[PDB]
């Protein structure tokens, strides 16, 4: 009876958490119109951790969403599994976001976090074991990234000791979409990095490289980087709702996975993957599954871990396998790319297995690593950062919209200081 | 009258007593409702089940067990299988989160909620007894709902009861594979505290389990239930003897009285022979000597530690079967005889024989085959010291730079706990080379 | 850095050509196993959209087992008195469910909610059966004024549903101007809900016409009982249909200056014309 | 226009959960079944999946082929029953709010006992 | 356990494997998707098609093949043909320019970018098999992607597998039959970078299978399918004993250590026999002597040159089907009593027999005819050297005056490559006569 409070703000993260709930609800059998019309009862028996039950066999998701203007949040309760959602936790104001952090953290998106912590508190009070918060947000927008953060630090001032889960979407040294994503990046994460208890950094660039090479798939479009970001969000939290011989929840991940408290940013990974012309001639085994795992191009992070190295890695493998198979398998990887460990840590691998496979795998894994390459990310925005903060460029908005330019010196500061972190917990040696 | 109470502790306790249980309900006879198949007839004189389960009015034979899990996913398992009507419904016991593999957070806050009531439940089922002889505790030392509620259990059954045995069944970490991170942080905390209110601690380790599967069984990919089968046939040969009658039999009072030399000692191996498969025993000739030579041999100890590079200080000798005591006394002879096998200047004695008549049982759909006899060490030598220093070189090596000690410091655990862990299992390491030279 | 159709064997037209082929079987298997839209939609066509036979009067009254249609007149002043919203056309009234029980089970199922619809056109969703409430009523009597009746559907395809209203409590209204819902059930929770009457055209010679026969083809009054609402078209918004957009009949009884019935009040009750059974009746 | 909008809608909305991720088959009803009730809930095989006991030798892998651990139960999914309890559940929701039911506790509780239970 | 992976490199290969797979699917009786249609139950194991097919997911069998080219439309009608969904759309590696006729393009410059990517799905393959046997590498020693690609793969084989067996089952130019018109160049240059990365050469002549397809098969106009389909029986017929039980049998290196006396001279000529249309097999009696003495025969041989001018220095010799090793022993014993057949004095004994009891499987819609019995003959005479001189004096008249050689020179070869394969070919047939003498 753990729970958990899925949040979704802004465009990005309103797309992906539709597709989470569409991802959810053909695993536990719930239909557009939101009965329960599956006849395995293993399915309907933790249906109770990411829904609720109403009259009826009708089961409304436990998802609170925000955004900051009446357009993809009515395209997606007018899109498919949108039928399933209260109509009281669709907040969402009457203005822009502007794509500014100042904007989204210091007025109107302000004034929403009234009717948004109300609804936090409805369906947090709802509950009786809540597990935890769990965000998913655009991270280089307005409502994802000011109203998103704003929102964490609340309610991580109110329940300061559930999970805190934030699912961001990090800016890419690629592509573009905005030109002040390293100012709305480094604004947020200054914020993430004392307040979240875990953060999951997928990107877009990293996405369109496993479109690319594992599944070919010239037209993806956004659909299937949100289907793959599904994917792993179910993954991850499987075994607080199916059953397995060896069962992780998100305490256990972030225990097994956290070493010191400012380190928890992972590079989140899914790897039954391949393509449609070879779909029918790859076997779903342990060894196949394990090596895509740890392959370094099928990171949704755009870091690459070979440049660093792991400090801890977990593992959730969905199916019915074999355990001596999968510790020999992690045995094996660790003891032949052994130089990317942190020498500090023995084992630095935590299984978990649970039973149900999702649709039409008989046998899946997710993957989640931190790691110090995820430093070049932030080294890269503080770049950025530091490249547009020294001639003042775009910043009459964010100053004259209410904040200070300390404000901007702190969060460069902070987010340097974790690069330091991270740069120092990687070649200092044991004895 | 020779009562006994499990308690199977934390994920792992729950799956082995799982096992254990399948085992013993088709050992005497009982079906998954919980009633004998009424064609017994007898007429009461079959009463060797009285050590494991009750009899409640028509025929419901209770078990004597205490399921504990902070989490409610493996024993909601047992709460909605075949097995739903055989345990009483509170003696499944169940809590509400998962203790994150974290010692303080299974020892202090979730610990220190579900302990009344497990303590209650084990005074029920210890006050409906007329003789109980001890505690078979089954758990891992993984951490938090396992190594720690563990712990804190021990803690309060010590103070609560007085010199009934506590024997333990712990598993125990490998030298390689492992499932959580925190695992020496877990181990060390562990066997700093429940080395002074436990008797006789049985180590399991997975990996050679798993060693054992793939060389004697030749399942090169065998699951937890294997594992567990194996162990329930571990925990069945050592109580066959609570149960059915033998040329001699021994007890729990009898077993640390026989394995312990000094408490602080109490760390034995436990082995067991033969584990081959349905396709090799009946071509294979299976007898006294040369199963207690497949015993003795390093490539079968279930703790993946050679007993070669270490003194044998004390053995538990168990046959069932088919076994006379002078082929046993022959076996015994050509142990001792032979060189690798190196024992204590200050032992020139020691090897506790207990043979029962009952042969072993087999498991529909199980691993093991039909044979006619069996034996178990259960051996107490100074090689276990070897995964003492393994563990606590892991401890050091994380605890140099305070990796992952925030958790337990915020959970609400003195930093100094760890230290002082780190003096117990170096005082152990130092007993233990003191009493091997 | 050109790109071609698929057919041309020049980029990725392999795994192209394999998606392509994946679809093209689950197009296939929906289309074998009948769960595509246009294969449920053309079944709702051919289903509902038929033709039924009406009842020819002989004396020009209403009986008891007529089937006959519920229609309303036009507006009076089809005049464009302000470019925009056109005057309410001559509309009839029948049955509507959104999407799924339509989709599956082929039948109109369990509660509905009515609608009125701009076709003049007898047909399954709008043909009912005039039928009696307090039992021992021969079938073939005439209605009259004053006397209760039950508004249901044929027991084809349909299911013998039953003419049902409420209140205006907040629990059950109508979907656009809160207001009594009007619905169709099977069930047939209370028998009273379930019931209706007719009224005459003037509020004068109402209480001598109580006990007179119903004429079929002129203006007449339909008032339910329990709440003594009488129908209307309601134009001006319009409720969605899979059949297109209708109007939304609404219970309430509308009064004018002269506290009277206004436009949308008066329906009229049109029986098979005696030439062939189909096709409307004429007014009068 | 008002058609090239809704198709970049639709092509934007993006594939499928079958056309993606699916590997072979694209069913999730079979692979509903857990170890424990596979192995403790007995469950035994029918039709095809029957494996021997025998467990005899191959050449190809160097190994015994029959292995329980890659060859699961396949079949009816894992139920235990709370489905069908709450199904009723359900229809005792339907059969409430029926506008006419006006069933106060004292009938509901106290009615006439059968014979026996005297 | 005992796998073979076939590369299959140039047109010539592409096709000479279209007709190979097929066969070999209506040998092993899998569908064209792939499936194995027989599920007997009772039977129908079958475990010979794990040779030439990996056993994937759902019931398919793929076949361990690299279809290579560096050209389009031949993998292409792979790809688009029949036979779509039975191979690995990453085992059909494509590249876009062909190396059109010219050994440095095929080796130097766009084999470069694709050889990689093949030994990517080489190293897959090798991977996914337990107990490699060796390549099988189907080219044409003509030109092209057969010639530069196929040296560089041997190259980059030997490099990394080393002491796996490679066989090449070469197609080789005619005394005067000719498409391309660099084909002395070509071929030379493959026989100077392949001499020492090669453990069995069987060259193929088109002419010698266009005498044996006109003479012996009754055909009037065959086409290149009658000859890839002849080779396809030559291959199925060597790898039998490796697919199927039976006799006395061979491996590939049972087979290549009788053939390859010498370590420049492995060679191997190939001869098959049955080759008899329906009307002239019913009026005939095929028996061990008479279809050994008609692999003996010279106008049999896959290679046009008679080896009454030569001697024999071994043959292997492999029966298949309703074969009698006493029959086999006498017909071997009426050659060696034939003085006609010459074989070479250091060798007196010479045959390195292998049966089988699988007879083969003519395809429907073929040419040839259901049979009892069939012989393969692979000789490694002393006749080959006259093929090897006659393509030097080509060579030599072509180099006199340098025609074709600035498009090798302008692509990126040196003229000093041209003359060490010039010296390299002078040394083997001055080899072959001094070994012959
Ligand atoms: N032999 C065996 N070992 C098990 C089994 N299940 C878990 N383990 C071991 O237990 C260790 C971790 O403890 P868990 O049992 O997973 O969980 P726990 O002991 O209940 O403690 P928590 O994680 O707080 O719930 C792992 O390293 C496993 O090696 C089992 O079924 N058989
Ligand atoms: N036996 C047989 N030989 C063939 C076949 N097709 C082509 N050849 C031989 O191939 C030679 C021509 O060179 P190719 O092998 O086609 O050239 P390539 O290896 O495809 O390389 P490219 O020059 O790029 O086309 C001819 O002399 C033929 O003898 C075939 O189908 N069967
Ligand atoms: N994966 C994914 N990324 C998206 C999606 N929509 C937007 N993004 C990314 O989010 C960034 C912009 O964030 P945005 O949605 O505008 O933030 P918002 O305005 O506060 O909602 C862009 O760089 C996009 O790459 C989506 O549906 N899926
Ligand atoms: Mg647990
Ligand atoms: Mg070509």
């Amino acid at each position: 009876m753990r729970e958990i409070v899925h949040m979704q703000a802004g465009q990005c993260g309103n797309q992906i958490g539709a597709k989470f709930w569409e991802v959810i609800s053909d695993e536990h059998g719930i239909d557009p119109t939101g009965t329960y019309h599956g006849d395995s009862d293993l399915q309907l028996e933790r249906i109770n951790v990411y829904y609720n039950e109403a009259t009826g066999g009708k089961y409304v998701p436990r998802a609170v969403l925000v955004d900051l203007e009446p357009g993809t949040m009515d395209s997606v309760r007018s899109g498919p599994f949108g039928q399933i959602f209260r109509p009281d936790n669709f907040v969402f104001g009457q203005s822009g976001a502007g794509n500014n952090w100042a904007k989204g953290h210091y007025t109107e998106g302000a004034e929403l976090v009234d009717s948004v912590l109300d609804v936090v508190r409805k369906e947090a009070e709802s509950c009786d074991c809540l597990q935890g918060f769990q965000l998913t947000h655009s991270l280089g927008g307005g409502t994802g990234s000011g109203m998103g953060t704003l929102l964490i630090s609340k309610i991580r001032e109110e329940y300061p000791d559930r999970i805190m889960n934030t699912f961001s979407v990090v800016p890419s040294p690629k592509v573009s979409d905005t030109v002040v994503e390293p100012y709305n990046a480094t604004l947020s994460v200054h914020q993430l990095v004392e307040n979240t208890d875990e953060t999951y950094c997928i990107d877009n660039e990293a996405l369109y490289d496993i479109c690319f090479r594992t599944l070919k798939l010239t037209t993806p479009t956004y659909g299937d980087l949100n289907h793959l970001v599904s994917a792993t969000m179910s993954g991850v939290t499987t075994c607080l709702r199916f059953p397995g011989q060896l069962n992780a929840d998100l305490r256990k991940l972030a225990v097994n996975m956290v070493p010191f408290p400012r380190l928890h940013f992972f590079m989140p990974g899914f790897a039954p993957l391949t393509s449609r012309g070879s779909q029918q001639y790859r076997a779903l085994t342990v060894p196949e599954l394990t090596q895509q795992m740890f392959d370094a191009k099928n990171m949704m992070a755009a870091c690459d871990p070979r440049h660093g190295r792991y400090l801890t890695v977990a593992a959730i493998f969905r199916g019915r396998m074999s355990m001596k198979e999968v510790d020999e398998q992690m045995l094996n990887v660790q003891n032949k790319n052994s130089s990317y460990f942190v020498e500090w840590i023995p084992n630095n691998v935590k299984t978990a297995v649970c039973d149900i496979p999702p649709r039409g795998l008989k046998m899946s894994a997710t993957f989640i690593g931190n790691s110090t390459a995820i430093q070049e990310l932030f080294k890269r925005i503080s770049e950025q950062f530091t490249a547009m903060f020294r001639r003042k460029a775009f910043l009459h908005w964010y100053t004259g919209e209410g904040m200070d330019e300390m404000e901007f010196t702190e969060a460069e500061s902070n987010m340097n200081d974790l690069v330091s972190e991270y740069q120092q917990y990687q070649d200092a040696t044991a004895e | 009258m020779r009562e006994c109470i499990s308690i199977h502790v934390g994920q792992a306790g729950v799956q082995i007593g799982n096992a254990c249980w399948e085992l013993y309900c088709l050992e005497h006879g009982i079906q998954p409702d919980g009633q004998m198949p009424s064609d017994k007839t007898i007429g009461g004189g079959d009463d060797s089940f009285n050590t494991f389960f009750s009899e409640t009015g028509a025929g419901k034979h209770v078990p004597r067990a205490v399921f504990v899990d902070l989490e409610p996913t493996v024993v909601d398992e047992v709460r909605t299988g075949t097995y739903r009507q055989l345990f009483h419904p509170e003696q499944l016991i169940t809590g509400k989160e998962d203790a994150a593999n974290n010692y303080a957070r299974g020892h202090y806050t979730i610990g220190k909620e579900i302990v009344d009531l497990v303590l209650d439940r084990i005074r029920k089922l210890a006050d409906q007894c007329t003789g109980l002889q001890g505690f078979l505790i089954f758990h891992s030392f993984g951490g938090g709902t396992g190594s720690g509620f563990a712990s804190l259990l021990m803690e309060r059954l010590s103070v609560d009861y007085g010199k009934k045995s506590k024997l333990e069944f712990a598993i125990y970490p490998a030298p390689q594979i492992s499932t959580a991170v925190v695992e020496p942080y877990n181990t060390i905390l562990t066997t700093h505290t429940t080395l002074e209110h436990s008797d006789c601690a049985f180590m399991v380790d997975n990996e050679a389990i798993y060693d054992i599967c793939r060389r004697n069984l030749d399942i090169e990919r065998p699951t937890y239930t294997n594992l567990n089968r194996l162990i329930a046939q571990i925990v069945s040969s050592i109580t066959a003897s609570l149960r059915f009658d033998g040329a001699l039999n021994v007890d729990l009072t009898e077993f640390q009285t026989n394995l312990v030399p000094y408490p602080r000692i109490h760390f034995p191996l436990a082995t067991y022979a033969p584990v081959i498969s349905a396709e090799k025993a009946y071509h294979e000739q299976l007898s006294v000597a040369e199963i207690t030579n497949a015993c003795f041999e390093p490539a079968n100890q279930m703790v993946k530690c050679d007993p070669r590079h270490g003194k044998y200080m004390a053995c538990c000798m168990l046959y069932r079967g088919d076994v006379v005591p002078k082929d046993v006394n022959a076996a015994i002879a050509t142990i001792k005889t032979k060189r690798t096998i190196q024992f204590v200047d200050w032992c020139p004695t020691g090897f506790k024989v207990g043979i029962n008549y009952q042969p072993p049982t087999v498991v529909p759909g199980g691993d093991l085959a039909k044979v006619q006899r069996a034996v178990c060490m259960l051996s107490n030598t100074t090689a276990i010291a070897e995964a003492w220093a393994r563990l606590d070189h892991k401890f050091d090596l994380m605890y140099a730079k305070r990796a992952f000690v925030h958790w337990y410091v915020g959970e609400g655990m003195e930093e100094g706990e760890f230290s002082e862990a780190r003096e117990d299992l170096a005082a152990l390491e130092k007993d233990y080379e003191e009493v091997g030279v | 850095v050109r790109s071609y159709n698929p057919s041309v064997r020049v980029g990725n037209w392999n795994e192209d050509t394999c998606l392509e082929e994946d679809m093209v079987k689950d197009f296939l298997e929906k289309k074998e196993k009948g769960e595509l839209l246009i294969q449920k939609a053309s079944n709702l066509r051919s289903t509902i959209l038929k033709p039924s036979d009406l009842s020819v009067t002989v004396d020009g009254f209403v009986h008891f087992g007529d089937t006959v249609v519920i229609m309303n007149e036009a507006a009076a002043d089809q005049v464009r008195t302000q470019p925009g919203v056109e005057p309410r056309q001559a509309n009839v009234l029948s049955v509507n469910m959104s999407e799924t029980k339509m989709h599956e089970t082929m039948r109109f199922e369990g509660t509905c909610t009515a609608s009125a619809s701009k076709s003049l056109n007898p047909c399954v969703r709008n043909t009912f059966v005039i039928a009696p409430a307090q039992d021992g009523i021969p079938p073939g009597s005439p209605l009259t004024y004053g006397q209760h009746f039950r508004l249901c559907t044929l027991p084809g395809v349909g299911g013998n549903l039953v003419l049902q209203s409420d209140r205006v409590s907040f629990h059950a209204s109508a979907e656009k101007s809160r207001k009594q819902l009007i619905s169709f059930v099977d069930e047939v929770q209370s028998p009273y809900l379930t019931e209706w009457r007719i009224l005459c055209f003037n509020p004068q010679i109402r209480m001598e016409s109580e006990g007179l026969p119903v004429p079929a083809n002129q203006r007449i009054i339909f008032n339910h009982c329990k709440s003594n609402e009488d129908l209307c078209v309601v134009s001006g918004m319009s409720v969605r249909t899979p059949f297109g957009r209708e109007y939304e009949v609404v219970a309430h009884t509308d009064l004018d200056s002269h506290r009277a019935e206004k436009d949308v009040n008066h329906w009229i009750i049109k029986t098979g014309e005696p030439a062939q059974p189909t096709t409307l009746a004429k007014t009068l | 226009d008002v058609m090239t909008r809704r198709a970049a809608k639709m092509r934007n909305e993006g594939l499928d959960q079958t056309l993606l991720f699916a590997h072979h088959n694209k069913n999730l009803k079979n692979n509903l079944i857990s170890w424990y009730d596979e192995q403790f809930n007995k469950r035994e095989r029918s039709g095809g999946d029957q494996l021997p006991e025998l467990r005899h030798w191959d050449g190809q892998k160097l190994a015994w082929e029959p292995e329980k651990t890659d060859h699961p139960v396949k079949g009816a999914p894992t139920n235990f029953g709370l489905k069908d309890r709450l199904q009723e559940k359900w229809k005792t929701e339907e059969a409430d709010k029926k506008l006419s039911d006006y069933s106060t506790t004292y009938g509901l509780d106290y009615k006439n006992k059968p014979r026996a239970a005297l």
